[PDB]
C-alpha cells in the first residue's frame, strides 16, 4: 500500500536529494574511515602513509 | 445464491458468533480499531448514532470488567447487525485517496 | 587571490553543509597527521634522551 | 474560439515616440471610450539629501492647488466638469500625476497635465496649509501597523542609504521644507528626459504626440548640462529592528533578502516561487485545501490572520520575503513555517507546484492589465525602469522558461544561507532572536 | 491598430434563463452565474441563510470534493468569487482561455449540485463571525444595514450579514431550500467574457435547466421609514438620511442618478476642495474641520433609498446634517442651475463608461442588467437615457426627496445628532 509515494513529484524529490544523499554517504564514509583508521583503505591515500608499508 | 452463498454466509454467521462481540451488546463497527480514517468517521457520526455507540462502549467496557456477559436474548443478532461506520468510513478513505493521488503530479 | 579566496572556500565548500561536513572530516584526516608528525617532532627536538639511543643495543639481534 | 498564446499576439504594440527633449510619449490605443493620460518621472525619496526629505511628497499636495495660468481651485474645476478624476502618487523611485477621462477630453487632459507638471504655484499660503494636512498624514499613518513596518524594514535593510529613507519624510523636515526647497527639487528633477507621458484606451498615437508637442515643448531643449546626477547603488544590510508594543493586539512581522533589482531577468523565477507560496487572509475560503503549504498549515493551525510574499523591486536592489500579521503566541510557529518554505523550495522545489506558481503568474500580469489605468501606468513605469515595453509574449516566454530547476536555483541564489532584514512591530516578545532566524536560513538536511 | 471589436451576443431561453457573452480577444476569461438570490429573499425564519452560502462556495459538490475544487481552481491559477447584493448572488469564475472548461464545470457544480454536507456546514459556521467583523470594522457598513432596517419592514431590510442570533443555527436543509427555490433558471443569468455564445448556450441548455423554485423579483419591498441610532463614541459620527425614491430602469432613477452628481458623490481629485460638490461646499460654509458629505443612492428592483451621508465630529453632526438636508431643500425650490445639471451629467456619464472599461467591471453590469432588465442595453444609449433627464426631473426628484417620508441610520457619539423629528 506504498503506492502513496509512487508518482512523478516523488521521482522529483528523489533526484533533488542524491547529491545530498550521496555527499552525506562520502562525509559517513571518509568518517568512519578515518575514526577506526582503516588499513585496507587508507593504505591508497597520498600522504596519511604513517604505517610505512 | 444457493447452496454454496448460504454455506458461505452461514461460516461468516459462524464466525461473528465465535467472535463474540455481540455476547457484550457491541454491534461489528463498536470494535473497529481507532486510525485516522475512523477517528473521522466517529465525528462525522451525526448525533444519534454518536450517542448509541458510546453507550454501547460503555455497555461492553462495564461488562468486560466484571468479566460477566448480556443474557442471550441481548446479544446482538447478527444481520440485524447494522454497519453504521461503513458508509462515513468509505467517504473518508475516499477522500484521502484523492489527496493522495493529487500529491503524486 | 584574498577577498575572492575565502569566497571560493564558501562558494565551492561551506554553502552546502554537504561538503562542509566532507571538508572537514577530510580536513580532519590530513590535519591528525601533520600536527601529530609537527608535535612528535617539537617533542623530539627539546629532549633526544629516549630512542635515539636504539642505534646501539639493537641490531645485534 | 483563440488560444491563451493566439491572444497575448492580439494585444496592440505599444507606440513609443521621443520628443526634441527627452520627453517620450507612449500609447497603447484600445477601442474604448475612456482613457488615461499621465506623466512618470524619474522623482522619488531616493533622490532625496536627509534635509529635504518629504520634497516630493510636498510637492504631491501642492501639485493639484494651483497653476500660473489656473489659480487656486480652478484646476479641480475643470476636471470635475468634465468627469474626470486626476490622482497622484509617489514611492522612493517614481511620482506621478495622471487623469482618468472620456477619450473626447484628452486635448484638455494633456493641456492639464503639462500646467500641473511645470508650472505650479506654490503659493506661501497653500504650502504653510499643506504643512498641517501633511503632519496629520503623519499621524495618521502611524495607526496603520503595515505601513510601519514596511518602512521599519526599509529603514533597517537599507540603513544609511537613501533608500532607508520613506516617502513622506521625517516631522522635522515637514515642518521646515521652503518654497527654496521645493522649487529647487523641482529644478532638478521635474525636467524632460526623466519623464514619460503616458496613455491608454481610444486615443491615436499621433493624437498624444501633437499634444506632447504642443504642451511640452518647453523643458530640457534649453536645460540640461552640469548638475545632473545618477543613482548611487545602495548597500543592503541585513539586521532587525523590533518595536515592541504589547498594547497592539497583533504583531506586524516582515523579513526579507536581499533581492536585485527591475532589470534583473531572474525576477520571474522570484515570482513563481513566491506565487507557490502566495498568501493568505482569514476571510478565505478554503482552508486545509489550499495548494501552498504554508497558507494551509496557517489555516487549520490558525497560525496568523494574514501572510502574504513579495518582491520589492529598485534601480539595482530590492526586497524579496514576506510579511505577516498573527497573535502573539504565533510568531514563533509562523517564522518556522515560513523559512521551512524558503529553504523546501531552495532545494526540493518540485514540477508540479512550479507549473501551478507558473500559472498563478500569468493569471495575475493579465487579471492586473485590466483598464485604462493600470495599463496606462505600466507604459510609464516600464519605460523608466526598462526603456521599453515588454509585451505580454515576453513575459509568457519568460514564464515558459521557469521549470522547478530554474526556481530551486534562483531561490537558493537569494535565499539560500543569506542574512535576513527584519522588522517587527506589536506584541513581539516571541520573534525569535536574529541569531535563530539567521539559523533557519539555510539548512543542516542538505 | 487594434483589432475591431465584436458585439456582445444576447438570448433569452423560452425557460426565462439569460445568456451573454463577448468575444474579446483577451487572455484570460471570465463566467459569471447572476442569480435572484440575494438577501431580500430571505425571511423571519431563515435570516443569514444567503450568508452562509456565500461562504460556502467551496464546499463538496457531487462531482466536485471541496480539496478538488480548490486544488483544481489553484492549479490553472484562477479564481472563484461570489458576490451579494440584498437582490442578487453572483458566482463569478477567472482564468486563461485555455482553461474555461473545467472552471465552467466546477462553477456548474457549485451552483447546482452542492450537497451541503452536515459536518463541512458546521465546520463553516465560525466563518460567519469572522466575515460579518471584518466588514463592520468599516462604520459605513453598520451604517447601512441600519438603514436598511429601519426604511423596510420588508426584504430589502434584511441584512447582508447573518444576525448573530443565527450563527451556528443555520441548517444543511436551510442552504439546500435556499438553493432549490433561488437558484432556478427564470431567475439566473450567464454570463461570459472571452467565451463563445454557443460554448455558453449549450452549457446553459444541458445544465441550468432548473426549474421549481418561487417568481418573481420579491415579496415587494413595502418602504416604512424610521430611524435607528446606535450610540458608539468613534469621535466621528457616522449618519445617512435617506426618503424612498425610485425603482431601478424607471426613468425617474436616471433623475435620481443625476441628482446624485450634482449634490455630489465621490471625490475627483486627490486631496480637492471639492469645488462642484453643492452638498460639500454648503456644509463647509458653515462647519470649521474634520467632515465628508456625499449623496447616496440606492436603486432596488421596486423601490429606491436616495438622499446623504455625512461624516462628522460628534458636536458637528447636527449641524452638518442640518446644513446638508438645507442644500437638497435649495434645489427643491428651484435653484439649480443649467450649466450644473450639465456638469452632473457629465460626471454620470464619465462614471458609467469608466465602471465598465474593465472585464470585472462589464461583466457585472451585464449580469445586472441581465437580472434586472432581461436586456443589454448598450452605453450609447445609457449615455442617451441620461441625457432625457430634464432639469425639472432632477428639480421634481429633490423635491421627492424633501416631503417624503424619512429613513434615517447613525452611529457615533450621538449626543448632537438630530432625529428626524428635528430636521
Amino acid at each position: 500500500m506504498l503506492t502513496r509515494f509512487l508518482g512523478p513529484r516523488y521521482r522529483q524529490l528523489a533526484r533533488n536529494w542524491v547529491p545530498t544523499a550521496q555527499l552525506w554517504g562520502a562525509v559517513g564514509a571518509v568518517g568512519l574511515v578515518w575514526a577506526t583508521d582503516w588499513r585496507l583503505i587508507l593504505d591508497w591515500v597520498p600522504y596519511i602513509n604513517g604505517k610505512f608499508k | 445464491v444457493s447452496a454454496s452463498s448460504r454455506w458461505l454466509e452461514g461460516i461468516r454467521k459462524w464466525y461473528y458468533n465465535a467472535a463474540g462481540f455481540n455476547k457484550l451488546g457491541l454491534m461489528r463497527d463498536d470494535t473497529i480499531h481507532e486510525n485516522d480514517d475512523v477517528k473521522e468517521a466517529i465525528r462525522r457520526l451525526p448525533e444519534n448514532l454518536y450517542d448509541d455507540r458510546v453507550f454501547r462502549i460503555k455497555r461492553a467496557l462495564d461488562l468486560s470488567m466484571r468479566q460477566q456477559i448480556l443474557p442471550k436474548e441481548q446479544w446482538t443478532k447478527y444481520e440485524e447487525d447494522k454497519s453504521y461506520l461503513e458508509p462515513y468510513l468509505k467517504e473518508v478513505i475516499r477522500e484521502r485517496k484523492e489527496r493522495e493521488e493529487w500529491a503524486k503530479k | 587571490v584574498a577577498p575572492t579566496l575565502t569566497a571560493r572556500l564558501y562558494s565551492l565548500l561551506f554553502r552546502r553543509t554537504s561538503t562542509f561536513a566532507l571538508t572537514i572530516v577530510v580536513g580532519a584526516l590530513f590535519f591528525e597527521r601533520a600536527f601529530d608528525q609537527g608535535a612528535d617532532a617539537i617533542y623530539e627536538h627539546i629532549n633526544e634522551g629516549k630512542l635515539w639511543k636504539h642505534i646501539k643495543h639493537k641490531y645485534e639481534n | 474560439t483563440a488560444t491563451y498564446a493566439q491572444a497575448l499576439q492580439s494585444v496592440p504594440e505599444t507606440q513609443v515616440s521621443q520628443l526634441d527633449n527627452g520627453l517620450r510619449v507612449a500609447s497603447e490605443q484600445s477601442s474604448q471610450p475612456t482613457c488615461t493620460v499621465g506623466v512618470w518621472i524619474d522623482a522619488g525619496s531616493r533622490y532625496e539629501s536627509e534635509k529635504n526629505n518629504g520634497a516630493g511628497y510636498f510637492v504631491e499636495h501642492l501639485a493639484f492647488k494651483g497653476t500660473k495660468n489656473r489659480p487656486g481651485n480652478a484646476l479641480e474645476k475643470e476636471v470635475e466638469s468634465m468627469g474626470a478624476h486626476l490622482n497622484a502618487y509617489s514611492t522612493r523611485e517614481h511620482t506621478a500625476y495622471y487623469i482618468k477621462a472620456l477619450s473626447k477630453d484628452l486635448p484638455k487632459a494633456v493641456e492639464l497635465l503639462a500646467d500641473i507638471v511645470q508650472n505650479c504655484s506654490l503659493e506661501d499660503s497653500q504650502i504653510e496649509k499643506e504643512r498641517d494636512v501633511i503632519l496629520q498624514e503623519l499621524q495618521e499613518n502611524d495607526t496603520s501597523m503595515r505601513d510601519v513596518v514596511f518602512n521599519y524594514l526599509h529603514a533597517t535593510a537599507f540603513q544609511g542609504t537613501p533608500l532607508a529613507q520613506s516617502v513622506e519624510g521625517p516631522s522635522e523636515n515637514v515642518r521646515k521644507l521652503s518654497r527654496a526647497d521645493l522649487t529647487e527639487y523641482l529644478s532638478r528633477h521635474y525636467k524632460a528626459p526623466r519623464m514619460v507621458l503616458a496613455a491608454a484606451g481610444g486615443l491615436e498615437h499621433r493624437q498624444l504626440l501633437d499634444l506632447a508637442q504642443k504642451h511640452f515643448s518647453g523643458l530640457s531643449g534649453t536645460y540640461d548640462e552640469d548638475a545632473v546626477p545618477t543613482l548611487s547603488p545602495c548597500r543592503f544590510t541585513g539586521s532587525q529592528i523590533c518595536h515592541r508594543e504589547d498594547g497592539l493586539p497583533l504583531a506586524h512581522v516582515a523579513i526579507a533578502v536581499e533581492g536585485p533589482g527591475w532589470a534583473h531577468p531572474d525576477n520571474v523565477a522570484l515570482q513563481v516561487a513566491n506565487a507557490i507560496i502566495g498568501h493568505y487572509d482569514c476571510t478565505y475560503g478554503g482552508g486545509a485545501h489550499l495548494s501552498s503549504p504554508l497558507a494551509s498549515i496557517a489555516a487549520t493551525n490558525k497560525l496568523c490572520q494574514s501572510f502574504q510574499t513579495f518582491n520589492i523591486c529598485y534601480a539595482d536592489t530590492g526586497l524579496l520575503g514576506a510579511h505577516f500579521v498573527c497573535d502573539h503566541m504565533s510568531i514563533d510557529d509562523m517564522m518556522f513555517v515560513l523559512q521551512g518554505q524558503w529553504m523546501r523550495l531552495c532545494t526540493s522545489a518540485t514540477e508540479s507546484e512550479v507549473l501551478r506558481g507558473k500559472n498563478l503568474l500569468r493569471n495575475a500580469l493579465v487579471s492586473h492589465l485590466d483598464g485604462t489605468t493600470p495599463v496606462c501606468e505600466d507604459i510609464g513605469r516600464s519605460l523608466l525602469t526598462y526603456g521599453r515595453r515588454i509585451p505580454l509574449a515576453e513575459w509568457e516566454s519568460r514564464i515558459a522558461e521557469v521549470d522547478a530547476r530554474v526556481v530551486r536555483e534562483v531561490c537558493s541564489k537569494y535565499f539560500y544561507d543569506q542574512c535576513p532584514a527584519v522588522a517587527g512591530f506589536g506584541p513581539i516578545e516571541q520573534l525569535p532572536d536574529y541569531n535563530r532566524i539567521r539559523s533557519g536560513m539555510f539548512w543542516l538536511r542538505f | 491598430v487594434p483589432p475591431h471589436p465584436q458585439d456582445l451576443e444576447f438570448t433569452r431561453l423560452p425557460n426565462g434563463l439569460v445568456i451573454a457573452s463577448l468575444e474579446n480577444y483577451a487572455p484570460a476569461s471570465r463566467i459569471g452565474l447572476f442569480i435572484k438570490a440575494g438577501s431580500r429573499y430571505e425571511n423571519s425564519n431563515n435570516l443569514g441563510t444567503s450568508h452562509l452560502l456565500r461562504l460556502a462556495s467551496s464546499l463538496t459538490t457531487k462531482g466536485a470534493s471541496s480539496f478538488k475544487i480548490t486544488r483544481g481552481i489553484e492549479a490553472v491559477g484562477g479564481k472563484l468569487s461570489v458576490t451579494s447584493t440584498r437582490e442578487n448572488m453572483a458566482y463569478t469564475v477567472e482564468c486563461l482561455r485555455d482553461d474555461v472548461d473545467i472552471l465552467m464545470e466546477f462553477l456548474l457544480n457549485v451552483t447546482t449540485a452542492p450537497e451541503f454536507r452536515r459536518w463541512e456546514v458546521a465546520a463553516l459556521q465560525p466563518q460567519l463571525r469572522i466575515d460579518k467583523a471584518v466588514a463592520l470594522q468599516n462604520p459605513q457598513a453598520h451604517v447601512i444595514e441600519n438603514l436598511h432596517a429601519a426604511a423596510y419592514r420588508n426584504a430589502l431590510a434584511n441584512s447582508l450579514y447573518c444576525p448573530d442570533y443565527r450563527i451556528g443555527k443555520v441548517t444543511p436543509v436551510e442552504l439546500h431550500d435556499y438553493v432549490q427555490n433561488h437558484f432556478t433558471s427564470a431567475r439566473m443569468a450567464l454570463i461570459g467574457l472571452g467565451v463563445s455564445h454557443p460554448v455558453l448556450k449549450q452549457v446553459a441548455e444541458q445544465f441550468l435547466n432548473i426549474r421549481g423554485g418561487l417568481g418573481l423579483s420579491g415579496a415587494k419591498a413595502k418602504y416604512h421609514g424610521g430611524e435607528i441610532r446606535e450610540q458608539n463614541g468613534d469621535s466621528l459620527v457616522h449618519a445617512a438620511l435617506v426618503a424612498e425614491s425610485a425603482a431601478i430602469g424607471s426613468a425617474e432613477a436616471n433623475a435620481f442618478s443625476v441628482l446624485q452628481h450634482v449634490l455630489g458623490a465621490g471625490p475627483h481629485v486627490k486631496r480637492g476642495s471639492n469645488a462642484t460638490s453643492s452638498l460639500y461646499q454648503a456644509v463647509a460654509k458653515g462647519v470649521h474641520q474634520p467632515f465628508d458629505v456625499s449623496a447616496f443612492n440606492a436603486s432596488y428592483s421596486d423601490s429606491g433609498l436616495f438622499g446623504f451621508y455625512t461624516i462628522s465630529q460628534a458636536a458637528s453632526a447636527g449641524d452638518v446634517i442640518k446644513a446638508a438636508y438645507n442644500q437638497v431643500k435649495t434645489i427643491a425650490q428651484g435653484n439649480l442651475s443649467n450649466p450644473d445639471v450639465q456638469a452632473a451629467k457629465n460626471k454620470l456619464k464619465a462614471g458609467y463608461l469608466m465602471s465598465v472599461e474593465s472585464s470585472e467591471g462589464f461583466l457585472d453590469e451585464v449580469g445586472s442588467q441581465a437580472l434586472a432588465a432581461g436586456s443589454y442595453t448598450p452605453p450609447s444609449t445609457v449615455l442617451q437615457q441620461i441625457d432625457a433627464v430634464a432639469d425639472a426631473d432632477v428639480i421634481n426628484a429633490a423635491k421627492k426627496f424633501v416631503s417624503g417620508r424619512k429613513s434615517m441610520a447613525a452611529s457615533g457619539n450621538l449626543g448632537h445628532t438630530p432625529f428626524i423629528d428635528e430636521l
